[PDB]
């Protein structure tokens, strides 16, 4: 494993989702588009320096967070070539089980970082919300604010969503899954018929590895078409001229939230894409290993 | 400075044809390229962005292809209501580089000018010049041959011809053509005839009037 | 949605300084990316401005080109210097909406820029009377400087038929162009024709009724 950027953690509340990438939060996807929205209104051209003494200082907190975390993420590392290289393994003096409970325990103290070192700027984000929700206040329409900027954005949305290849991703994962699951039932069948644990526990470790990739792989695809089709759906619908101005907020923040899940899974699945490029690379490295 | 060139300059087609325009770019542009039409003494009408994405309300048979190095716009069901002059545009790069126009002439089944006459109105002889003007009304092809004769006599050297763009309704053409003659030349002659040559009409008509009568 | 209205003067003395403005209507003009365009018989793009503070200028024309927005009077104007008549066309502007997506969407109707020392001259409305299958009539204006001159009838209520050719440059320089209309006979007798010549830059604006 040349890299472990894969891993991710969301709040209990399953609500802020932190990811190894900058931003790490879409939130500041939407606070970046949030820029550009704010330079078409000359009513609020005060949020150039907001962004920069405020969201800048929110991003800036959140890359120091990561870098807390990365001794930590040096352990888990280390541990990953021991377990999914069986040359490796057979020079430590443990057992797979008990270095698999090393594994777990190293895991989710690194996740559980990521989560913990960050909790103080994941209240930040909803303290920015009001803060655009205020600000945008400011625009002296009243019950005709205008919508061309609104339908505009999304122009600029649905261009950016033909560059994204979803097509490819879904018919990549569906034979990713379809070689996953494969693979699993071959080992199932030979590990009571020969007598080599050291190679089939660094098989199973590698497909656990891909199964939980595959997982965000799954999560961050759903979330990319959920995006790329509720968009797509708002410019097809119906084309109000003019609107309030509070039901112009929310359409700023349905658009601008939207657009940060795609740009969000864009580079999740971007990396994730590779990281089971290279994870599948591995098993069926390691199953030519055993013939 | 991205140079853009689209060909055919010019092209002719049928009512019911599919017609292809190409652009090729000097430099790769990735997928941004605009597509427009004009209409004539109008303004430049969006019809594509982005290589393939359709503007709003645009006819759903204006077609876009292309990425990076060449493109290629397609009209896949013709309309008198297409001949145009359409462009195409990149934005990859500054400055904006236009395409150098491809002008789509429709081609329609032949159809006979309707021929009139007009005297000069008393209104322009009191300023001492005459205009007699006649016009060959919803004809095609735009070739057409007009002869001017005052008194038995063809005239040359005196007739302005102007013929108007073609028709976005009938693809048909429309011409005028103004005798200014001085009112002392105009005063001294009766008979002012406008012969046309065309190639609907077996005979070659003639529609004239007699001064002052 | 967004509309665009152009309006400056059209008629230039060389070495004068060309200055239009665009008022849009139904946006506001900030952050929007403010193109110019000219058009001469092919389409040349000019400049490219912006709230945000993105300007580009054409190497062509770039050191006489000025352009500015106004985001209080919600107009963004450019400016021309050292004119010549290398610089006569059709000028237009039209908006992008972001600097990687610089297609352009409305056009404003544009503004016949004509770059000449020759005073300007008020064109001449003639009618052409109807005689007597189909009636056709129509107006003559002649001798008029610098282009151009629109042609309507009954105020916009005639459309059908009309016809408006172009303008052929005659010897003397002043340009001229015929407007016709093909009506029913039986209409001759009832309904009455007028056509509505205007010629914006002498200011001259002609309304000529058509009668035998």
């Amino acid at each position: 494993t040349d890299n472990i950027d894969y891993f991710d953690i969301s709040d209990e509340s399953n609500y802020y989702l932190i990811s190894q990438l900058r931003p790490h939060f879409s939130n500041i996807y939407f606070f970046d588009e949030f820029k550009r929205y704010a330079s078409y209104h000359t009513e609020i051209k005060r949020y150039e320096d907001i962004h920069k003494t405020k969201v800048n200082s929110l991003l800036n907190e959140a890359s120091r967070a990561i870098g807390i975390c990365n001794r930590a993420k040096n352990t888990v590392k280390g541990l990953i070539n021991i377990l999914e290289n069986p040359q490796k393994f057979k020079t430590q003096r443990e057992s797979y089980d008990v270095k698999l409970r090393q594994y777990e325990e190293k895991k989710e103290a690194f996740r559980g970082c990521l989560l913990n070192k960050n909790r103080k700027n994941l209240d930040q984000i909803k303290k920015i919300n009001n803060e655009i929700r205020d600000l945008l206040e400011k625009l002296k329409c009243s019950q005709d604010c205008q919508t061309n900027v609104y339908f505009d954005m999304i122009k600029i949305y649905l261009v950016d969503f033909k560059k994204m290849p979803y097509e490819n991703y879904d018919t990549f994962i569906k034979q990713y899954k379809n070689s996953y699951l494969s693979g699993v039932d071959m080992i199932r069948k030979i590990e009571k018929q020969i007598d080599n644990p050291v190679t089939i526990n660094a098989i199973k470790f590698t497909q656990k590895e891909m199964g939980y990739i595959i997982d965000r792989f799954e999560y961050h695809l759903q979330k990319v078409k959920h995006s790329i089709d509720q968009v797509t759906a708002l410019s097809d619908g119906v084309k109000p001229k003019q609107v309030t101005k509070n039901r112009l907020k929310e359409y700023y923040f349905n658009i601008g939230n939207y657009y940060s899940i795609f740009k969000f899974g864009k580079d999740s699945l971007n990396m994730l894409n590779k990281a089971l490029i290279h994870k599948e690379k591995i098993v069926h490295n390691l199953l030519g290993e055993l013939f | 400075d991205i140079v853009m060139t689209q060909s055919p300059s010019s092209l002719s087609a049928s009512v019911g044809d599919r017609i292809s325009i190409s652009c090729r770019a000097s430099q790769g542009v990735n997928s941004a390229l605009a597509w427009y039409q004009q209409k004539p003494g109008k303004a430049p009408k969006l019809l594509i962005y982005d290589a393939s994405t359709l503007e709003s309300g645009v006819p759903s048979r204006f077609s876009g292809s292309g990425s990076g190095t060449d493109f290629a716009l397609t009209i896949n069901s013709l309309q008198p209501e297409d001949f145009a002059t359409y462009y195409c545009q990149q934005f990859n790069s500054y400055p904006l580089t236009f395409g150098g126009g491809t002008k789509v002439e429709i081609k329609r089944t032949v159809a006979a000018p309707s021929v009139f006459i007009f005297p000069p109105s008393d209104e322009q002889l009191k300023s001492g010049t005459a205009s007699v003007v006649c016009l060959l009304n919803n004809f095609y092809p735009r070739e057409a041959k007009v002869q001017w004769k005052v008194d038995n006599a063809l005239q040359s050297g005196n007739s302005q011809e102007s013929v108007t763009e073609q028709d976005s309704k009938d693809s048909t053409y429309s011409l005028s053509s103004t005798l200014t003659l001085s009112k002392a030349d105009y005063e001294k002659h009766k008979v002012y005839a406008c012969e046309v040559t065309h190639q609907g009409l077996s005979s070659p008509v003639t529609k004239s009037f007699n001064r002052g009568e | 949605q967004v509309q665009l209205q152009q309006w400056g003067a059209g008629l230039l003395k060389p070495s004068e300084t060309l200055a239009l403005t665009c008022t849009v209507y139904g946006g506001s003009s900030s952050g929007y990316y403010w193109n110019w365009i000219r058009q001469s018989p092919g389409l040349e793009w000019i400049g490219e401005i912006s709230d945000s503070g993105s300007t580009i200028y054409n190497p062509s024309l770039e050191s006489r080109v000025t352009m500015s927005v106004d985001t209080s009077k919600n107009q963004f104007s450019l400016k021309l210097t050292s004119v010549t008549a290398a610089d006569t066309a059709v000028y237009y502007c039209a908006k992008a909406i972001l600097t990687r997506y610089n297609w352009l969407d409305p056009w404003s109707q544009g503004t016949l820029v004509t770059v000449s020392s020759a005073s300007t001259k008020g064109p001449s409305v003639f009618p052409l009377a109807p005689s007597s299958g189909t009636a056709a009539l129509g107006c003559l204006v002649k001798d008029y400087f610098p282009e151009p001159v629109t042609v309507s009838w009954n105020s916009g209520a005639l459309t059908s038929g009309v016809h408006t050719f172009p303008a052929v440059l005659q010897s003397s320089g002043l340009y001229s162009l015929s407007s016709v209309v093909t009506v029913p006979s039986s209409s001759l007798g009832t309904q009455t024709y007028i056509c509505n010549v205007n010629h914006k830059p002498s200011n001259t604006k002609v309304d000529k009724k058509v009668e035998p």
